[PDB]
RNA sequence: AAUUAUUAUUAUAAAUAUUAUUUUAAAAAUAUAAAAAUAAAUUAUAAC
């Protein structure tokens, strides 16, 4: 008794890839897009990648003892030369950390903790919530109850896997301010020149529609910072 | 000492010198234990 | 697995009336290949010949030195360079014979002194 | 010269004059790093040619940047974990909210019908046990819903324990909190956050075990014993009084005979042999505390130890029909047990060990002791086996280290 | 049993000289020879610690002092 | 093309009405009694993402693709045609006795794909192999220094091993417990 | 008896039932407040603990209602490029100009001071 | 799967599954003339083509296929449809208050209105068959569905939804009338009718709760 | 270490011992003296790191 | 063919085997040590130790070789 | 070689017995009544029981 | 010498360290290598 083995055709000449022109998948916009395993066709219930690190003892033992692989510890060419990355590698690393460009911040900074701002476009277009924190160098914002996600907290043997919900930094490019009078769209420019006994003879954040200005507060410095055993008091720094 | 960061860009720690100073008296450090 | 060579287990037949392996067991080897191998639990304090240990204790006590440990670890460096896979780096290599580990074998060590 | 293409990963032959290569040992092909150039990527650090550069970033955003919590957030997080008494009183209500909706297994003759799917309640059940730390196989709770005798006993044993958890509190919790509460100290460990240690097995701690065996009753009805043995022996942390302790010790040993483990079948029965007799020996429970501690020896082939326990069960407990038959069941193997009494002939009986050697057992031509011996959880190639200096093994050529000549041999040091 | 150290007392040389005779002459002195590139030691991975072939083979370390007395002469011996 | 910039929200669909870039809702031309009426394209896809995902999970199998098995595929296939149809009790049994690596590859995968199904609520006994395929995988390349200054590139081919363990209740198995007769002269010694 | 009780130790030491009760049914509940004040903003969905004091939300203070710019110059275009590595002197003056970026680029090509555990396998030590 | 859902599935391939003009057209090319005038659409030059195309869903000609025809699947499936296209936040503001939700949420109420008219029109033919062997635990949510879709519960679908809804109503009261004098369902395994008291009482409770609603 | 003496190296050590394009060069009697600031800040303000 | 029963092989350990046939009478003294039997391989009465190919008590003729009478299995 | 091989000709190799008697063959086996693992008749364990008697 | 490859890279100094890489249960051609005959070391030998 024996099996069939019915040698396959796709081992003779493998059909070719359908390459995208201008990275455009042609009819992505035409047919529905569901979980990548359901209409695609190869539905697995648990994919295992063997090239990972966890599964090293599973592959390094499957191969024969007669399959010796040299250069286990030392490489041949000099690897302490400095080298670039793959083309595709930069493309991934430029999109992650874009602020490394010169002057990525927004030229005037008008978003501050405590501002009354509403989102405009994208996910949940139209919700209102006050800023609590601002990531300036990134042109984004932390706003209450808007774009909230579950920050999972992996932990070592002490604590178990902890999950924590937390709203996320959202870009300031998609939020605008809730005018304390008109409650509509309103741009906000640092303004100069005196109107009605302004202390420095200047407004600090002017609304265009209603005209009621706004101040620009100061970020907070630490109050409970200092080592009394190593911090010269303010007077020994004042003895001319 | 050299090293490569997470991306894999070659970096180095400024060169130094190791001076084995022969002291006269055995000195230690009383690590609080 | 290296070469598909069928391994046979040759042995001598009569080992009950034997002298030196009167009650030894060969299911699996000893703990570290330089110990008196496993014994049939019915005969623990069985007296082996007094000289076939003098060629063993003299021998099983060369794998107890720090220089052997510096052979056991070096041997890995030799292997991974020699291409043998699955040989863990000579950095994290447990020593063969330690001091505290031996007390477990110092258990049945009250024969003559 | 130069028959294929000009790339280094080409297919046909080449020449070093026309297309001078740099000697690259092993680089990545056009379709990605196979499992051969990654054996370095996790040991050497970079691909072995040295020319490629080790972009170890997205792993760093996998492990570290995920496992970062600054000091001023570490100490406060555990104060924000959930109250597992709730996901015990919420999941158990949701777990039931699906266990009621699972179809009754079809009954059409001519062919066995297929058991209902399990995706319905796999998610709430994943919550129930995860707080209890007693992981149950969905098959137990998928064949239970199928069996005509257990589909109702099981579900209702959940409705009743849910009742005796939303009436009382999670008593195996307070047991951990009363540690942080007793030994007089003003600190209770929270206000106990479980309602509105010296107790016995509480109401729930009895009904908790109740459905565990009822879970483990579907296991036997599918005959997956060594997972049932992990269900019963896990409830063994829930009995603190010696009445139910012997009951659950009877269950475990009533699942170790089938499971193939014939050693632990004694211990689990020997505890049933030290906790059982407190009640009137007329009920079929009185005798059961001894039979298992002696049936497990009629299964372990040492009939002379079994010839005494069935004797000790005769004196105390008057007439246990099961214990009575074992008295005569030991008279059929006579003398074929006592005459043919070798100390090592153990004809493996059941499937629980017939199956547990198809896995977890040595194989041929791979996984044997000649392929890769493991030593301190590290795989060693067959040569480097410290448990033998047999041929092939590198210990044959160790030497003598310039030290004492410790060998009498001539060509073999 | 034969012990080199308890033997060198009969020869008076020293501990660290009798041994250098019973291991290759690159593990004590300053001649040419290459050890194996796994013995070279590693860095400290996320998982594993560091290594160094003076912490891995403290016995195989070059005895640069004993080379001073035997194979290389001083400058204050020929003034 | 850039889905982050060329398509901000896929639930929308931008048009031009009266020279105004307006973004209406996205729909789909789903079926009816014989008409085609547009339903929410985010709602039309929330069903399929679930009604299918909830279709498969209630199918007594355990689909399990192990990627990057370290072996050529043309040699891996020939030793998977033996296992086609074998019950898991007699596939882990016949992979553990044959010498080839491809069987050590399957056995390790046929174990991880066996315990994984237990947490999925499938019995260990009535498991029977249903589909087991072999796709070509990613390849490596050693330089092959040869004589006369020539050289070539030894390609170290890997493969994928897609496998699905169906479940059939009425799968009765041939007796393998049967000890031979010559071994049943275990009467001596017992 | 006390002699068969000795076998309970031999019967013991092979007791496999004691590998579950480590966490209990409530592996751990929210511990009581460690202090009176927490430094971080509350997590969403998590009600603030009872009695603990949360930092304020110092919302922006309530508000109350010559030559602007002459177009006689395009000198607005930066007469020192933003691409040029800055003076690194947040004091307000150019710190040594180039002289000193090279001293502080050692701090860049090397490792910064905030730098925690790098992930790669080529590590400093 | 060409034609998508023959009977069961919602998915199909209509006017958005294009015609690919550059490939070796697989099957049904009985004659070589079928290159310049394949003349599909003809029913016989189509069964040749349509059968060998994207698998006529069979899991593999012996693999396990799904049991979708049964009330134990369709109706706990329809539970998840309206429990997602209409989250309880819409159900609360509809069931409790009569005040208008908002235009948006009124669209999400009508976006899912005509989503029931789809999964119904597709899987109605199946609902009537397993109605025979349907169980009361599943015959009891058939009114409890059209609430979260906010539709008053009482060929084309309307003719067939009526007769079916009338058909189920009796079978529910039959069972409920079969419960008051309920025989012994299990004298063994659960001869004590526990959990059957409250669960079947709340059924009789929650059955008449929708009646005034419907 | 590259021996070749660069060009911009000095033109930056010019402006860092005395503003080069603006301020005038220090007289050489002072420039080549222990009172030349870069050397001055060295006999009374050492900067070493003995770790 | 929708689906056959599994392709599992039947128990052929009890049938005649051209490979095992060479072992019915193969001298094997040095194989066992303590538990020696009269003739381990040879199932008496059967053809070549094949417990499925039963022949005893069926009419043959061998006036000079023994034969055991029929028993079930 | 003198040409390339069409697929119907690389399968021609798999018709004869020298191919089926090398790849597509399954061994008769059985559980050792003691060693508990599968086994072929003839090759034995290392256990002193699986080795004294020969299951 | 493209290499972890036919290799004592030997200017020098040297003399009793077992000082640490070589699979396979068949048959032919070939390849190395091998008792006997038409005072020496040789043959050819396409012979064990």
């Amino acid at each position: 008794m024996y099996a069939r083995y019915r040698t396959r055709s796709r081992f003779y000449k493998r059909p070719e890839k359908m390459l995208k022109a201008y990275n455009v998948s042609p009819n992505l916009l035409r047919l529905p897009k569901v979980k990548p395993g359901l209409l695609k066709g190869i539905y697995t219930d648990e994919k295992i990648d063997l090239r990972d690190r966890e599964r090293l003892e599973l592959v390094e033992s499957i191969r024969h003892p007669k399959e010796r692989d040299f250069y286990q510890d030392h490489t041949y060419h000099n690897q302490w030369i400095a080298r670039d990355l793959e083309s595709h590698q930069k493309i991934q690393i430029a999109g992650r950390y874009p602020y490394f460009s010169p002057d990525y911040e927004i030229k005037p900074w008008i978003w501050y903790p405590g501002d009354t701002v509403e989102v405009v476009s994208g996910e949940g277009a139209g919700q209102r919530g006050a800023i609590i924190a601002v990531v300036k160098y990134k042109n984004e914002i932390l706003v209450q109850n808007v774009n909230v996600q579950d920050v999972v907290i992996p932990a070592s043997e002490t604590r178990p896997e902890q999950v924590v919900q937390r709203e996320h930094p959202i870009s300031v490019l998609r939020v605008r301010h809730v005018d304390p009078s008109t409650n509509q769209l309103c741009h906000l420019e640092i303004v100069k020149v005196r109107n009605k006994e302004t202390g420095e003879l200047e407004e600090r954040r002017i609304s265009l529609e209603s005209g009621a200005l706004l101040p620009i507060p100061a970020p907070e410095e630490t109050v409970e910072a200092g080592d009394p055993l190593k911090d010269t008091a303010i007077q020994d720094a004042d003895e001319e | 000492r050299r090293f490569k960061n997470e991306v894999g860009e070659i970096k180095s720690l400024p060169d130094y010198k190791v001076a084995v100073v022969e002291l006269d008296s055995p000195v230690s450090i009383v690590f609080k234990q | 697995r290296s070469d598909n060579v069928a391994m046979y287990f040759v042995e001598y037949k009569n080992r009950d009336m034997s002298d030196n392996h009167k009650g030894e067991d060969y299911t699996a080897g000893p703990e570290r290949f330089f110990l008196p191998p496993r014994i049939i639990e019915t005969e623990k304090g069985i007296q082996r010949p007094p000289h076939m240990q003098m060629a063993f204790d003299r021998w099983a006590s060369k794998f107890k030195t720090e220089e052997f440990h510096h052979w056991w670890r070096l041997r890995h460096a030799k292997l991974r360079y020699w291409g043998v896979r699955n040989v863990p780096h000579p950095s994290d290599v447990d020593p063969l014979w330690t001091e505290k580990e031996e007390e477990e074998w110092h258990n049945e060590m009250l024969a003559n002194t | 010269y130069q028959r294929g293409s000009w790339a280094p990963g080409s297919k046909h032959q080449k020449h070093m004059s026309l297309n001078p290569t740099m000697y690259l040992y092993r680089f990545a092909g056009p379709h990605g790093p196979g499992p051969y150039v990654m054996k370095y990527w996790w040991t050497l650090g970079c691909f072995p040619t040295g020319i490629e550069r080790p972009f170890r970033l997205p792993e760093f955003l996998a492990s570290y940047q995920q496992q970062h919590v600054p000091i001023e957030v570490e100490e406060w997080l555990q104060c924000f974990v959930k109250n597992p008494y709730e996901e015990l009183k919420d999941a158990t209500s949701s777990l039931l909210k699906c266990l009621e909706e699972v179809p009754i297994r079809e009954n059409t003759r001519g062919y066995r019908s297929i058991e209902s799917g399990v995706s319905s309640f796999a998610a709430p059940l994943a919550q129930f046990e995860r707080q209890l730390n007693v992981r149950v196989p969905s098959l137990a709770v998928r064949a239970a819903l199928g069996s005509p005798a257990l589909r109702e006993r099981l579900k209702d044993d959940l409705f009743e324990y849910n009742e005796s958890l939303s009436a009382c509190g999670s008593t195996p919790h307070r047991r951990l909190a009363r540690l942080a509460f007793d030994e007089p100290l003003t600190l209770p460990g929270g206000i106990n956050n479980s309602d509105d240690p010296n107790p016995s097995t509480s109401d729930d701690e009895k009904k908790l075990i109740r459905l565990l065996t009822t879970f483990s009753e579907g296991c036997t009805l599918k005959e997956d014993y060594e997972s049932a043995f992990s269900l019963l022996s896990s409830s063994l942390g829930f009995s603190h009084d010696d009445n139910t302790d012997g009951v659950v010790h009877s269950n475990a040993s009533a699942a170790a005979i089938l499971g193939g483990l014939y050693k632990e079948a004694e211990f689990h029965g020997r505890q049933a042999a030290l906790l059982e007799p407190q009640a009137m020996s007329s009920r079929k429970s009185g005798g059961r505390g001894y039979v298992l501690w002696a049936t497990a020896t009629a299964y372990q082939e040492d009939f002379d130890r079994a010839s005494r326990i069935v004797e000790k069960g005769l004196e105390v407990f008057p007439d246990n029909a099961d214990l009575k038959s074992i008295q005569e069941k030991l008279a059929g193997a006579v003398p074929a047990a006592s005459s043919a009494s070798p100390l090592c002939t153990r004809m493996v009986r059941s499937k629980g060990q017939q199956a547990r050697a198809l896995l977890h057992g040595s194989g041929r031509s791979f996984d044997n002791e000649f392929d890769w011996v493991v030593f301190k959880n590290k795989l060693y190639p067959s040569k480097m086996n410290p448990s033998s200096n047999e041929m092939g093994s590198v210990f044959r050529r160790v030497g003598d280290f310039g030290g004492h000549i410790s060998t009498s041999r001539s060509l073999e040091p | 049993r034969f012990n080199l150290d308890e033997a060198a007392a009969e020869l008076q040389l020293d501990e660290a000289y009798v041994a250098s005779l019973y291991k290759p002459l690159h593990y004590t002195y300053s001649m040419k020879g290459q050890r194996y590139p796994a013995e070279q030691g590693r860095t400290s991975r996320p998982g594993s610690l560091a290594a160094s072939r003076d912490r891995m083979f403290p016995l195989y370390r070059r005895n640069y002092k004993l080379n001073r007395e035997l194979r290389v002469l001083d400058h204050r011996r020929i003034s | 093309w850039l889905t982050k910039s060329n398509l901000p929200d896929v639930n929308r669909w931008e048009k031009v009405v009266n020279s105004q870039r307006v973004t209406e809702d996205r729909w789909a031309l789903v079926e009816e009694d014989g008409v085609m009426y547009q339903v929410n394209w985010k709602m039309y896809c929330e069903r399929l993402e679930t009604e299918l995902q909830k279709a498969q999970d209630q199918l007594p199998q355990y689909s399990f693709m192990m990627k990057a098995v370290p072996s050529a595929w043309k040699k891996l296939d020939i030793e998977l045609s033996v296992l086609r149809g074998l019950s898991v009790r007699e596939a882990m049994a016949q992979c553990k006795l044959s010498p080839r690596k491809g069987h050590m590859a399957v056995f390790r995968a046929l174990e991880v794909a066996q315990q994984g199904a237990e947490g999925k609520g499938l019995d260990k006994e009535h498991l029977r192999i249903a589909y087991i395929t072999c796709m070509p995988g990613p390849t490596d390349k050693q330089v092959d220094i040869r004589s006369r200054g020539y050289y070539a590139w030894k390609t170290k081919k890997s493969s994928h091993l897609l496998l699905t363990l169906a479940e059939d209740p009425e799968m009765v198995l041939p007796d393998r417990t049967a000890i031979p007769y010559a071994s049943l002269m275990t009467m001596k010694r017992a | 008896e006390l002699f068969a009780q000795r076998a309970q130790r031999q019967y013991g030491h092979g007791v496999l039932r004691h590998i579950r009760g480590v966490a209990g049914p409530l592996p751990d509940g929210p511990a009581p407040p460690p202090e009176v004040y927490m430094p971080f903003r509350p997590f969403v969905g998590m009600p603030v603990p009872p009695g603990v004091r949360t930092p304020p939300e110092p919302t922006l203070g309530k508000v109350l209602d010559s030559s602007s710019t002459p177009a006689s110059r395009d000198a607005a275009w930066y007469e020192i490029p933003t691409q040029f590595h800055t003076h690194t002197y947040a004091d307000g003056t150019p710190q040594s100009r180039s002289a000193s970026l090279a001293k502080a680029t050692k701090y860049i090509h090397g490792m910064p001071h905030n730098m925690g555990q790098l992930y790669s396998y080529h590590r400093p030590y | 799967c060409i034609s998508g859902g023959g009977r069961g599935d919602l998915f199909t391939r209509h006017a958005s599954a294009f015609k690919p003009p550059a490939f070796g057209v697989l099957r049904g090319l009985t004659h070589s003339s079928q290159t310049t005038h394949p003349q599909t659409g003809q029913l016989r030059a189509r069964k040749l083509i349509q059968h060998a195309m994207h698998d006529r869903t069979l899991s593999g000609s012996g693999h396990h296929r799904t049991a979708v025809a049964t009330w134990s699947y369709l109706l706990p499936s329809l539970r998840q449809n309206v429990e997602q296209a209409v989250p309880d936040t819409l159900y609360e503001k509809l069931l409790t208050d009569e005040v208008p939700l908002t235009p948006a949420e009124s669209r999400q109420l009508a976006d899912a209105h005509r989503l029931l008219r789809f999964e119904l029109q597709k899987r109605i033919g199946l609902l009537e068959d397993s109605l025979a062997d349907a169980a009361l635990p599943y015959l009891l949510q058939w009114p409890a569905l059209f609430q979260r879709a906010w539709l008053r519960l009482p060929g084309a679908l309307v003719p067939r939804l009526a007769q079916l809804t009338r058909h189920v109503i009796r079978c529910v009261e039959e069972d409920l009338g079969r419960l008051e004098h309920g025989s012994e369902p299990r004298e063994d395994g659960a001869p004590r009718s526990r959990r059957q008291v409250t669960l079947e009482a709340a059924w009789r409770a929650q059955w008449a709760s929708l009646l005034s609603w419907h | 270490w590259n021996p070749i003496a660069g060009k911009i190296g000095l033109v930056n050590r010019k402006a860092e011992e005395w503003g080069w394009p603006h301020q005038r060069p220090p007289p050489t009697g002072l420039r080549r003296s222990p009172e030349y600031f870069p050397f001055f800040f060295s006999r009374y303000f050492p900067d070493v790191e003995v770790r | 063919v929708v689906q056959r029963p599994v392709r599992d092989p039947p128990q052929t350990l009890y049938n005649v085997n051209p490979i095992r046939a060479r072992f019915v009478y193969r001298r094997d003294k040095a194989l066992f040590d303590k538990y020696h039997v009269t003739a381990r391989n040879l199932a008496p009465g059967f053809s070549q130790g094949a417990l499925n190919s039963d022949l005893r008590a069926l009419g043959f003729y061998t006036p000079d070789h023994p034969q055991v009478p029929y028993t079930p299995l | 070689p003198k040409r390339k091989k069409n697929p119907m000709q690389l399968r021609r190799k798999t018709y004869g017995l020298h191919f089926k008697e090398r790849y597509l063959k399954l061994e008769e086996w059985y559980f050792c009544p003691l060693c508990a693992e599968p086994k072929k008749q003839g090759e034995w364990c290392r256990r002193e029981d699986c080795r004294q008697i020969k299951p």
